RNA sequence: AUAUGUAUAAAAAUAGAGGUCUCUCCUGUAUCGUAGAAGAUGGGCGAUGGUUGAU
RNA sequence: GCGAAACCACAGCCUGGGGGCCAGG
RNA sequence: UUGAGAAGCUCAGACGAGUAGGCAGGCGUGGAGGUUUGUGACGAAGCCUUGGGCGUGAGCCUGGGUCGAACAGCCUCUAGUGCAGAUCUUGGUGGAAGUAGC
RNA sequence: UCUAGUGGGCCAUUACUGGCGAUGCGGGCCGAACGUGAGGUUAAGGUGCCGGAAUGUACGCU
RNA sequence: GUACGUGAAAUUGCUGAAAGCAUUGGAAAUCAGUCUUACCUGGGUGAGAUCAGUAGUCUCUCGAGACUAUGCA
């Protein structure tokens, strides 16, 4: 099932994976928003990729997490065509969650996902503090901001919860429920 | 002007005889199809007879407005709804026919085809009329003792997001 | 039969595009170095045999007859047992008192005329 | 034949200069520059020009501003020439619109150049009675 | 405006149109795609005029 | 919800090509949940179409359909191939196509 | 100063979470909306409903 | 104001691998 | 059954890179003889053309525009007969450049 | 019987042998000898994305 | 219109539109051609000719063409 606009929740999600994945969805028409870029998860120690990016440091050096996945999707891509120059621009990268975002459903990629690619034990760096290590300065206000939507969209929840709550229990109230309930329904 | 005036290459005998056409097996008579092509597509449709090649199919005509009419047996979708008692209904008169359209006519005179104001209209005789009131009548009692036969006529089939028509049974 | 054409495109010299001295006739590459006489991949076709086309529907319009061109009224009663097969065409060089007399003359005849409105006027 | 007609014959006027020893880049920029103006906004640009106040720009031969006052002697000259042949002509001096200069290269005997200017009166579109 | 459809002649439009209450036919004559000529009658019996079209800009021209 | 559909959702891919020489003459198309061969020899036969825009009232409508037909599966992940009568546009990478229900064998 | 119903918002873990000592997860093949001359014209029964356009 | 001439396959961003080729910046 | 341009028509099967080199058939130009009861001031030739057509091609036919006096097909004859280049010859015209410069 | 053209060199395995040279095409030496096409199927090499094709299945090391 | 028959290309200006070698198709612009009026059958009305249980002339070789009368079964 495809549709026009997709929002991703990058936690626990691989960077070449998710990638990958958001690379070959852009080609294909679709327009992808990925968000939580700096909760994406690199498999190796720290100071592997640590040293995969200053060796990079020694073209535009870039520390923004979002901006990290942005190029790992664009050297996916034929940027040098205009056709993957089109599907780059359909691709919004972005660091926590926007608020014209956080109100939407979020989907996770099952082949990306870290627990379904790594074995346990395993040891694996995070983009966001990687980025906060090697130049980005940014990660405890977004941190904070995190923690205040978490805690707006909990309250939301409950408050969902407890609306789910009285149609739950209307639904058996019904005799109709299970009266033809042989349906399957 | 009759004995040929070119080499008139004959075309060779082609052994290409006419067999009657074997339809599916699911386009029983009585049963209800969805029309998938054409002004009525999307309706639901009880099947009244197998012709040669399409179908002589009508929705009573109280139900959903779609009068008594041919549909290929591929735009066609063969449900598994409980079939309708269509034994009762004449359906004999129905042939090629029956279902032709006007041969191309219209005597006219050279000076009413200039100032082109006689143009009739086809509206469908009173014959036609007749024999789709006579269908209603033999239909309708078989459609009303088998419950929701008369909603779901009335209904149209459509699609929505997360129907595949790949796994979903008709 | 239906006249199936190989090819449309008419077979252009190469390098006739770099050069206005270098018509676009063609010209078999001469030259021992031809990257084009290689027959490497986007390098522009050279005229073969194979491109030639049905011996039963060769030099037919796409109406499926052949243009017999036609200088006077003579030559379009020539026509008269091919007209299933022939179309008269008139030349350019017969000026329009001939083409007229030509024209009316193929009408009877039933021979399709290629420039039948050609130099003429219409009065009705 | 004038080059272009951008009007009628009633609301136009011509005049033109063939074999004009004078230089073709230097006309090109001039006739560029004045190209689209109105009659009274001409005559006061190029005698601008002539007397160092405003410049010519150039824009294809800019090798930027100059003064050519040779090219712009001729342009006056013609275009005074167009105005007299709209007078002839019976036509208005207040929407007279410089609708189509040109200037073109002349047999080589130097750089000679020949130069039209065709002169319009100002299009105008009367009210629609509805 | 009727479109000229079939085997009437402008002998016989001038005939018909005479009985249905008009006064004047004009006939623009076509061919190549360019329209060159226009006769005009003055219905039922009046003079009849042939004329040759040149220069025919249509108003986007 | 509203319905009036009778069409499977599908997606121009790309052109029949090996790695670096194309094929026009048929097209790569993506069908809405078929993700198997199997799956796909139920859309084999199904008239495919392009619908877009234009701007001449041709027949007064805006609207421009080319038709096709899905020929055959391609690969595992139920991709099918889809021969248009022309050759659908390079540009159109990714565009929604149409798949009817007919002609139906079900 | 001047686009084919475009539907679905908790957090964190896979060597545990949520809800009230007990229960559930093991994907959304789910849930909301889905009949109408592309959505016509009327009558009855039961609740104060549902969908909305404009203030 | 006057006014050339020589010259000109074609044109002009870097790195690596085999001034346009391949992969990147 | 009409399907002998017997140099015609018809059946079948195999085959298809190509430098040097060999063989064959064709396209084109100037002039010659014959021929087309050939074309032409109701427009020859030439030229222009995002008009159309034919041939694998060399090329040919044609519509429209321009033009204003001659031209062509077919069968043979003949040759000062086919160009992208020779730092080719002659003429014309560019970028350099309104630069260097006076 | 005649009658044209050539009597170079390079690469690789074991003086020999092939291959290059007069030879394009798929892959990146391997594969494959070429008329114009339609369809089917493959060789070599491949199926995360760029890139057509399993983010296949199973057994193991890092 | 003497810088004069025709007036090619290179080349230059202006205006208009678009954009910043091949394959295949899209968009825009343009273009080719495209048919209905005929076939058969029946009748009515007249027409004639190659028809006349019909008369003449000329040219060819009995009858073969071309005619001129007269009739219309």
């Amino acid at each position: 099932e495809f549709q026009k606009v997709v929002v991703i929740d990058a936690k626990g999600h691989l960077l070449g994976r998710l990638a990958s994945v958001v690379a070959k969805q852009l080609l294909g028409g679709q327009k992808v928003v990925v968000v939580r870029c700096e909760e994406l998860n690199i498999s190796g120690h720290f100071f592997r990729n640590k040293l995969k990016y200053l060796a990079y440091l020694r073209a535009f050096h870039f520390r923004a997490p979002s901006r990290i996945f942005q190029k790992a999707v664009r050297g996916m891509l034929p940027h040098k065509t205009a056709r993957g120059q089109a599907a780059l621009e359909h691709l919004q990268a972005v660091e926590g969650i926007p608020p014209p975002f956080d109100k939407q459903k979020r989907v996770v990629v099952p082949a990306a996902l870290r627990v379904l690619r790594l074995k346990p034990g395993r040891k694996y760096c995070t983009v966001g503090r990687l980025s906060s290590e090697v130049g980005w300065k940014y990660n405890d206000i977004v941190a904070k901001l995190e923690e205040r939507r978490k805690v707006k969209s909990a309250a939301f929840y409950q408050a969902k919860l407890a609306k789910q709550k009285k149609i739950a229990s209307a639904k058996e109230a019904s005799p109709v429920n299970q009266k033809l309930s042989q349906f399957g329904y | 002007k009759y004995y040929p005036a070119y080499r008139e290459n004959v075309p060779k005998k082609a052994r290409k005889a006419v067999r009657p056409t074997k339809l599916r097996a699911s386009l029983a008579p009585g049963t209800v199809c969805i029309l998938l092509a054409g002004r009525f597509r999307g309706k639901r449709v009880v099947v009244l007879s197998q012709l040669e090649d399409t179908l002589v199919v009508t929705g009573p005509y109280k139900v959903n407005g779609v009068p008594i009419r041919r549909v290929n047996h591929r735009y066609v979708i063969a449900t598994s709804a409980p079939k309708i008692d269509v034994s009762g209904v004449s359906v004999e008169k129905f042939t090629k026919a029956y279902f032709a359209k006007q041969k191309r006519s219209g005597p006219v005179k050279k000076d009413e085809a200039f100032f082109a104001e006689n143009a009739p209209k086809n509206a469908l005789p009173a014959e036609r009329i007749a024999d789709q009131k006579a269908v209603d009548a033999k239909l309708l009692p078989a459609i009303k003792a088998i419950p929701n036969m008369k909603e779901y006529l009335a209904a149209s089939f459509a699609l929505s997001n997360g129907d595949r028509p790949h796994l979903m049974k008709f | 039969v239906n006249i199936i054409k190989k090819r449309t495109k008419p077979f252009k010299r190469h390098q006739s595009d770099r050069f206005k001295r270098v018509g676009e006739s063609w010209r078999k590459p001469r030259g021992i170095d031809s990257c084009v006489r290689r027959r490497f991949r986007g390098t522009i076709s050279m005229p073969k045999i194979g491109y030639g086309n049905n011996k039963k529907t060769r030099y037919c319009m796409p109406n499926g007859l052949k243009a017999f061109l036609v200088r006077n009224v003579s030559d379009v009663e020539l026509l008269l047992m091919h007209n299933k097969t022939y179309a008269a065409e008139i030349a350019g060089n017969v000026s329009a008192r001939k083409r007229v007399e030509i024209v009316e003359k193929a009408r009877a005849l039933g021979v399709k005329v290629t420039n039948a409105g050609a130099k003429v006027r219409s009065q009705e | 034949r004038y080059s272009a007609s951008p009007a009628l014959e009633t609301k136009c006027a011509k005049a033109r200069g063939a074999y004009l020893r004078t230089h073709f880049k230097n006309s090109r920029e001039v006739a560029f520059t004045i190209n689209g103006m109105s009659l009274k906004k001409a005559f006061i640009f190029l005698d601008n020009v002539k007397e160092h106040k405003q410049a010519v720009p150039f824009r294809r031969f800019n090798g930027q501003a100059r003064w050519p006052v040779k090219s712009v002697k001729f342009f006056y000259d013609l275009l005074k020439n167009a105005e007299a042949n709209a007078e002839a002509k019976g036509l208005d001096m207040d929407k007279l619109i410089i609708k189509h200069v040109q200037v073109n290269a002349a047999p080589k005997q130097s750089s000679p150049s020949h130069i039209e200017i065709i002169v319009a009166e100002e299009e105008e579109a009367v009210p629609k009675a509805n | 405006f009727r479109k000229r459809t079939g085997d009437i002649e402008v002998h016989e439009i001038a005939e018909a149109a005479a009985k249905r209450g008009y006064t004047d036919l004009l006939v623009l004559n076509e061919d190549r795609k360019k329209t060159n000529a226009l006769t005009l009658v003055h219905l039922p019996n009046g003079p009849s005029f042939y004329f040759t079209l040149s220069n025919l800009q249509t108003a986007k021209e | 919800a509203q319905g009036h559909r009778l069409y499977v959702k599908a997606k121009h891919l790309s052109f029949q090509r090996s790695k670096h020489v194309i094929h026009p003459g048929t097209s790569i198309v993506k069908i809405e949940g078929c993700d198997s061969k199997e799956e796909a020899q139920f859309y084999l036969g199904k008239r495919v179409c392009y619908v877009y825009k234009s701007s001449k009232a041709v027949r007064g409508s805006k609207i421009r359909v080319i038709w096709g037909t899905i020929a055959r599966p391609h690969g595992n992940s139920g991709a099918v191939r889809a021969r248009f009568v022309h050759n659908l546009p390079a540009k159109t990478f990714g565009s929604s196509l149409r798949v009817m229900l007919y002609p139906s064998n079900i």
